[PDB]
RNA sequence: AAUUGAAGAGUUUGAUCAUGGCUCAGAUUGAACGCUGGCGGCAGGCCUAACACAUGCAAGUCGAACGGUAACAGGAAGAAGCUUGCUUCUUUGCUGACGAGUGGCGGACGGGUGAGUAAUGUCUGGGAAACUGCCUGAUGGAGGGGGAUAACUACUGGAAACGGUAGCUAAUACCGCAUAACGUCGCAAGACCAAAGAGGGGGACCUUCGGGCCUCUUGCCAUCGGAUGUGCCCAGAUGGGAUUAGCUAGUAGGUGGGGUAACGGCUCACCUAGGCGACGAUCCCUAGCUGGUCUGAGAGGAUGACCAGCCACACUGGAACUGAGACACGGUCCAGACUCCUACGGGAGGCAGCAGUGGGGAAUAUUGCACAAUGGGCGCAAGCCUGAUGCAGCCAUGCCGCGUGUAUGAAGAAGGCCUUCGGGUUGUAAAGUACUUUCAGCGGGGAGGAAGGGAGUAAAGUUAAUACCUUUGCUCAUUGACGUUACCCGCAGAAGAAGCACCGGCUAACUCCGUGCCAGCAGCCGCGGUAAUACGGAGGGUGCAAGCGUUAAUCGGAAUUACUGGG
């Protein structure tokens, strides 16, 4: 399932910053970003249309930690929905519990959030949940159980989130780790950098 | 095959015995009638029909005859014995 | 003999009966005249528990359809005064 | 609870299996034929056995006496494929040799007896065929003592006449040396005074557990005298079965057989615990294997059983069952193993009859592999000729009759491949030429093969200077020379070669490693054409051990064999000599020692020394070679 | 709100442009094979031999139909010990009950398989000349007699299987007779047609003390209904082959007789000579059909495994019998092939029921637990029966979820690989440091599937009756195969858990060394004859992930069968 490999090499491959080692400290410069994918990282790729499409899709997947299969499922789920596929895919990827928890600041990186959720520290609507793929319905209330509340890591990990942009589609108690998911996030809120168009393309063929 | 419910076999034979016998006597009275018809003795014909009617209704009531076959015998047989009478 | 009976369907370990009028010789999940409501044993207390279209049932009662024990119990549970 | 296993070492055609049949009769009935002369039931089982006048393999038969189980097997003492009988030693703790009245125990019996001494398990002597002329009433037993090399003493005495004495003895005063070996019996003997026979019987049981000496026996089964009470001795004297049921269950397969209606049956003993019917069980393959069916092989008829008792032996069907496979895991036992002391007892060819039936016949050979563990074969020949590891004269008759029975194929061969190796006669210059005078490829070289000392093998050197040799070019010439070593002009394999490459002209634009590599073989065949060749044959040493009295006569075998005389030495009554004869005639040497020794002969050998030379006419075995490009050019070179 | 939907690429040439095949990118699978493999959830699991099958089980039930009583448990006349009522113990259907037996019902359902079938089937829609056990509505009847036989005893045949003669007996079995109508026939007159009773409780009355009588319950017979189920009929549609053009004599129609529940050449007698066919009859090959499944923008194309309806078959061929319903999977008879038994005289068998075996095959599971739940059979009910069903075992076979740790961590180490030897890269990766415990391991708690049914009690109905009975509340005792359940809590420690394919172009991702048109690779085009980006290894990278590849198969792309949509 999980990637659990060099969570910073991927960031180099995508050339940007997947925030995989977003970590406690801020900006890295501890990996030689951009111009170092690997042994032949100095190469400038000819980069075929397919190339940019695939590259895009992977970037996005590596952001949210979703694998190929589950992803394609999300896609089919986006096509079967109303509105427009582009906004959909990212709204559903945004709906994942590990993602929302991450946004709340409950954990440093996203994988940290995942490891938190999986071990029953997270409790939404009083109903404790393990699955990260759990889609958080609008007007829910995610929190942290008392037996796992303010247990070292979560504290500093939440001190980190103060420098982040912080979503307007969700809120946090900060006083007792009692967050509150609200509306479905608008497209012009998240991303504005990762391109949904190319992803829609890739599965269109 | 070995099966305790094989009583259906011996009983069904013990039944085809009796039932077959009755079916026989019935159809033989009917024959008696048909012969009466062929002879042209409308009187003896009517007689034989009177002699057989109760024994066909009686066997039709016992499920031996479907009381369609009984009405059928009574139908056309009468059409004959009275067409000549 | 027409009879009203639960049809046991749904998932494994998660039974969902569909009360239905059908010939007694018919297979349980087999052929039937018409389904008439449903029973949900593991539903507990929520938005739904057990629907049952009493009109058609009553149509089959005066039609000679023998109600099975469970379905009878349901006819009781939906009551006529509760 | 259970019952101890009993052997049947009827060495030299002792006929002890018939004694097993009569014992099967005495243990009866209550409903049995009682057997008959010859075959005859007696758990003969497979056809071609009783019809052959002797069992082709060891059998099994359930039996009971003295209120206890009494499994027994026979005979496997014939020939000849006796290794399966050695496999039988794992299948039972007990033993019961059938001593001949002819000059004591048979010399063939002595091998199985000494092997029984290797077994570490108890056994008892039996004076079979007591009802016959020339019986050793006081002579053959002495041969039993001189040959046994132990301390066995008769438990009973008899002579006849129509006499059939058994319990009347035995060994008053003089008997009790086995008790003398024990510290306790030695102590009571130190005490002096006469004592009850049971009191020495305890020490006799103690030494008997160690198998310090074989129990006495007498009387012939044919006379129906002593054939019963001796079985009682087999029942009481036999070691108790290790009953338990504590678990966990464990054991191992002893033997398996392919019944025509089987189609297969894997016999196995319960070394510990018990296996419930229709239940999963461990396997040596590390995979689950349910016991779908199993049943005891009763002598009157096979019978099913719901479960096996601990220490019990029983056949069972299975999807798979390798020989000596663990049934636990796992049983832990230590014992020596051997198979007639030979890798192969003179392998013989077995080419199948008919264009297509022989291919099925190889599958029949696989079925032979399914049977007795002591057999092997492989298509080492390029023609895929068979070469059975099976040995002995009568055993070949057994495999052949089995081929004529269960299968529908047969073959007649014995010579096998000569395994000859040609060697160069003398050094000579040669060259493929240069450019294309000529034939493709344009690459060419001046090979210069030279004579080499015998057994030196192929040899070569890169005399050519770089870069004309090429860092990755000359190696193709070497591999090509090896390709030319694959067969000589006579078709014999190359040997003692010394191919020193010299010239190597080539043109760059058209030169390829494959071209020069093709050129090499032409240089090899060319040098071979000028060498004159010389045949070479194997001459493996052949050590032999025969009795000294026949040792002079064995010298007469020397003149009859190509093998040279060699150093040898005496070993007690035994005599030994280090032979050295060619493999081509070595196969008959076993028949020669077998004939001269009167079956007392024994020998061993191993291949060595490729050098030898042979005559006459230098005959060679075709042929090489085909299925490779460039051979047509080689045919062009000849003319 | 409820199909918002259609992509192209490589390869013919020196190059182009067409034409035109081939091939790839997708989805799919009842898949197999190779490598690897931790868990859970829900499904699926002999597509080949309709091959042959050891063994167990898969259909019984009713003592509220009957004579019985072979066991068992209680009761009684009597019996023996001895603590004379404590025990021993023979009779006794007299009760609780229940083998064998008669009778009723079921066994025509449920389960399997798809051989046969090109229409005698199926689907769609109509139709009339029918029947329909059980269930149910309405209206009446339910009077009075007889003769048998199984069991059972006596004897006797047969090795068994399995009887035979002679006696005794019962019924809701069987059978006349009375009895009848809006029932059957007939134009009517008229004629004829049926049956059974059992169980619970009971005041008076009546008792030859067998009980009569009263009442509730149920079953019985007739008719007309209702519902359901089944039979039948027609039209349309439902594979390929014209290198199959003619086929047909019960054949096509008629008339009459028989026959069927019912129409009908369904079957005979005679009469007429017709009937079908180029809008493909006959013959041939293949095929169960359908709802649907897969694919596809759609039209279509392929398929019809699981689920559900229908049809066909039950070792092979044939036949009828019983019954409401079969011309019958675990019935009968007959023949046959094939297995086994035998005392050789004769008998037994039918796994396309569930497991299981051999054989076939690339290939597919336990000789499980239980009737607790749903349904069926029977029964008043209790219960019994149930390989249906519910679960469990098994297999990565598929879909889906999760885990295999997260954060920090430059000396930017060792080793590896590369290099212009300056360095790079593997690499925040590792070790280190700080936390975390899901999931497995271990120990405790613990839902829900259970509704009922039984015992008791009060009430309202029933009724001569505060009795029984039916119904409703109400009390106690309870009913779980799954099941060491789900789920929660606690314990320890990063602790037990990552592979597979690929890296010339198509197609995401490159180098070094080994080999030298050899060894090899290859879906296509092609590489190898030189520091091969194409072979083999290594390093690195990419893809996917408990899987990843390969192969087979269908559709798509393919407007390359074009109806939409071509020449």
């Amino acid at each position: 399932a999980r990637y659990l490999g060099p969570k910073l090499k991927l960031s180099r491959r995508e050339g940007t910053d997947l925030f995989l080692k977003s970590g406690v400290r801020a900006i890295d410069t501890k990996c030689k970003i951009e111009q170092a994918p690997g042994q032949h990282g100095a190469r400038k790729p000819r980069l075929s249309d397919y190339g940019v499409q695939l590259r895009e899709k992977q970037k996005v997947r590596r952001i949210y930690g979703v694998l190929e299969r589950q992803f394609r499922n999300y896609y089919k789920e986006a096509a079967r929905l109303k509105g427009n596929t582009g906004e959909n895919l990212l709204a559903l990827l945004e709906g994942r519990l590990d993602n929302v928890v991450y946004r709340m600041g409950f954990g440093a990186t996203r994988a940290e959030a995942r490891q938190l959720v999986s071990h029953k520290a997270i409790m939404v609507n009083g109903r404790v949940v393990n699955i990260a793929s759990y889609q958080v319905s609008p007007n829910d209330v995610v929190s942290i159980r008392e037996k796992a509340k303010k247990q070292s890591r979560v504290k500093a990990a939440l001190e980190l989130a103060e420098q982040r942009e912080k979503p307007t589609w969700l809120e946090v108690d900060a006083g007792k780790m009692e967050g509150t998911f609200k509306r479905k996030p608008e497209r012009s809120d998240l991303s504005a950098d990762i391109n949904e168009h190319l992803i829609v393309e890739l599965y269109s063929k | 095959n070995i099966k305790s419910a094989k009583k259906r076999a011996i009983q069904s034979e013990k039944a085809r015995k009796h039932n077959a016998s009755r079916r026989s006597m019935m159809r033989t009275f009917i024959k008696k009638v048909y012969a009466a018809i062929e002879a042209g003795d409308k009187a003896a014909a009517q007689k034989a029909f009177n002699e057989m009617q109760p024994i066909v209704d009686r066997q039709a009531a016992k499920g031996l005859i479907h009381k369609n076959k009984a009405a059928r015998h009574k139908a056309n047989l009468t059409a004959q014995i009275n067409k000549l009478a | 003999m027409v009879t009203i009976r639960l049809a046991r369907h749904g998932a494994k370990k998660r039974p969902f009966y569909q009360v239905v009028v059908a010939d007694s010789r018919n297979a349980r999940n087999g052929r039937f005249i018409e389904r008439v409501g449903f029973f949900n044993p593991i539903a507990s207390e929520k938005e739904e528990g057990t629907r049952l279209d009493l009109d058609r049932i009553a149509h089959w009662v005066g039609q000679g359809a023998t109600i099975s024990d469970r379905v009878a119990a349901l006819i009781k549970e939906v009551n006529k005064a509760a | 609870m259970k019952i101890i296993n009993i052997g049947v070492l009827a060495h030299v055609d002792a006929g002890k299996t018939t004694l097993t049949e009569s014992l099967l009769y005495n243990s009866g009935a209550i409903t049995e034929l009682g057997s008959v002369d010859k075959g005859t039931t007696r758990t003969d089982n497979t056809l071609l056995e009783r019809q052959r006048g002797i069992t082709i393999q060891t059998g099994i038969t359930s039996f009971q006496w003295e209120n206890t189980k009494v499994n027994i097997i026979d005979t496997p003492g014939h020939m000849d494929f006796l290794a399966e009988v050695y496999r039988s030693l794992s299948v039972l703790d007990g033993a019961i040799l059938l001593i001949s009245a002819k000059d004591g125990v048979q010399a063939q019996t002595r091998i199985l007896f000494h092997a029984l001494r290797k077994m570490g398990i108890p056994t008892i002597f039996f004076i079979n065929k007591i009802d016959q002329n020339g019986i050793d009433l006081s002579t053959v037993y002495q041969d039993i003592k001189e040959k046994l090399s132990a301390e066995i003493v008769i438990k009973q005495k008899v002579e006849l006449y129509p006499n059939v004495c058994v319990t009347n003895f035995t060994e008053s005063e003089q008997w009790d040396t086995v008790i003398e070996g024990n510290d306790d019996l030695l102590e009571k003997y130190m005490s002096g005074k006469s004592l009850e026979a049971l009191e020495l019987e305890q020490e006799e049981s103690i030494r008997f557990q160690n198998c310090s000496l074989f129990p006495l026996y007498h009387g012939s089964a044919k006379s129906n005298i002593g054939i019963d009470n001796l079985i009682e001795v087999i029942t009481n004297k036999f070691y108790s079965s290790t009953h338990r049921g504590p678990s966990e269950l464990c054991g191992n397969v002893f033997k398996i057989e392919y019944t025509k209606k089987r189609q297969r049956l894997a016999y196995i003993r319960l070394y510990s615990g018990v296996l419930h019917l229709r239940d999963s069980v461990r396997v040596s393959e590390k995979e689950k294997i349910k016991v779908t069916e199993m049943y005891t092989s009763i002598n009157g008829e096979l019978c099913k059983i719901d479960r096996a008792y601990s220490g019990e032996i029983v056949i069972l069907q299975n999807e798979f069952l390798k020989l000596n496979s663990v049934l636990g895991d796992t049983k832990l036992l230590p014992q020596r193993k051997k198979i007639e002391n030979p890798h192969p007892l003179l392998q013989t060819t077995v080419e199948p009859s008919k264009p297509e039936q022989r291919e099925m016949l190889l599958d029949a050979l696989l079925e032979i592999s399914d049977s007795d563990p002591l057999l092997r074969y492989y298509v080492d020949s390029t023609t895929h000729e068979i070469i059975l590891s099976f040995l002995g004269k009568v055993q070949m008759e057994v495999i052949s009759a089995l081929l004529q029975e269960k299968y529908h194929v047969e073959i007649e061969i014995t010579e096998p491949t000569v395994i000859y190796m040609e060697r160069p006669l003398k050094n000579a210059e040669y060259t493929i030429h240069i450019e294309v005078p000529p034939n493709p490829f344009w690459a060419s070289i001046g090979l210069s093969v030279s004579p080499l000392p015998l057994g030196s093998g192929m040899q070569y050197e890169s005399s050519v200077s770089l870069g004309y040799l090429n860092q990755s070019f000359q190696n193709a010439v070497m591999e090509g020379i090896r390709y030319g070593c694959e067969q000589g002009l006579y078709g014999w394999n190359v040997t003692d070669c010394k191919i020193c490459f010299k010239y190597g002209l080539y043109y760059s634009p058209v030169s390829t490693p494959a071209d020069f590599r093709m050129l090499a073989p032409i240089v090899l065949e060319q040098v071979l054409k000028k060498a004159g060749t010389e045949l070479l044959e194997p001459y493996l040493s052949f050590k032999i051990y025969a009795p000294q009295e026949y040792l002079s006569r064995a010298y007469n075998d020397a003149p009859k064999y190509c093998a040279n005389i060699v150093d040898t030495q005496l070993k007690n009554n035994e005599v030994i000599l280090s032979g050295e004869i060619p493999a081509r005639c070595i196969q008959e040497y076993r028949s020669d020692l077998t004939f001269f020794t009167n079956g007392r002969s024994v020998c061993l050998t191993e291949l060595k020394g490729y050098h030898v030379t042979t005559g006459e006419p230098v005959c060679q075995p075709r042929r090489p070679n085909s299925r490779i490009d460039k051979v047509r050019y080689m045919f062009n070179k000849i003319t």
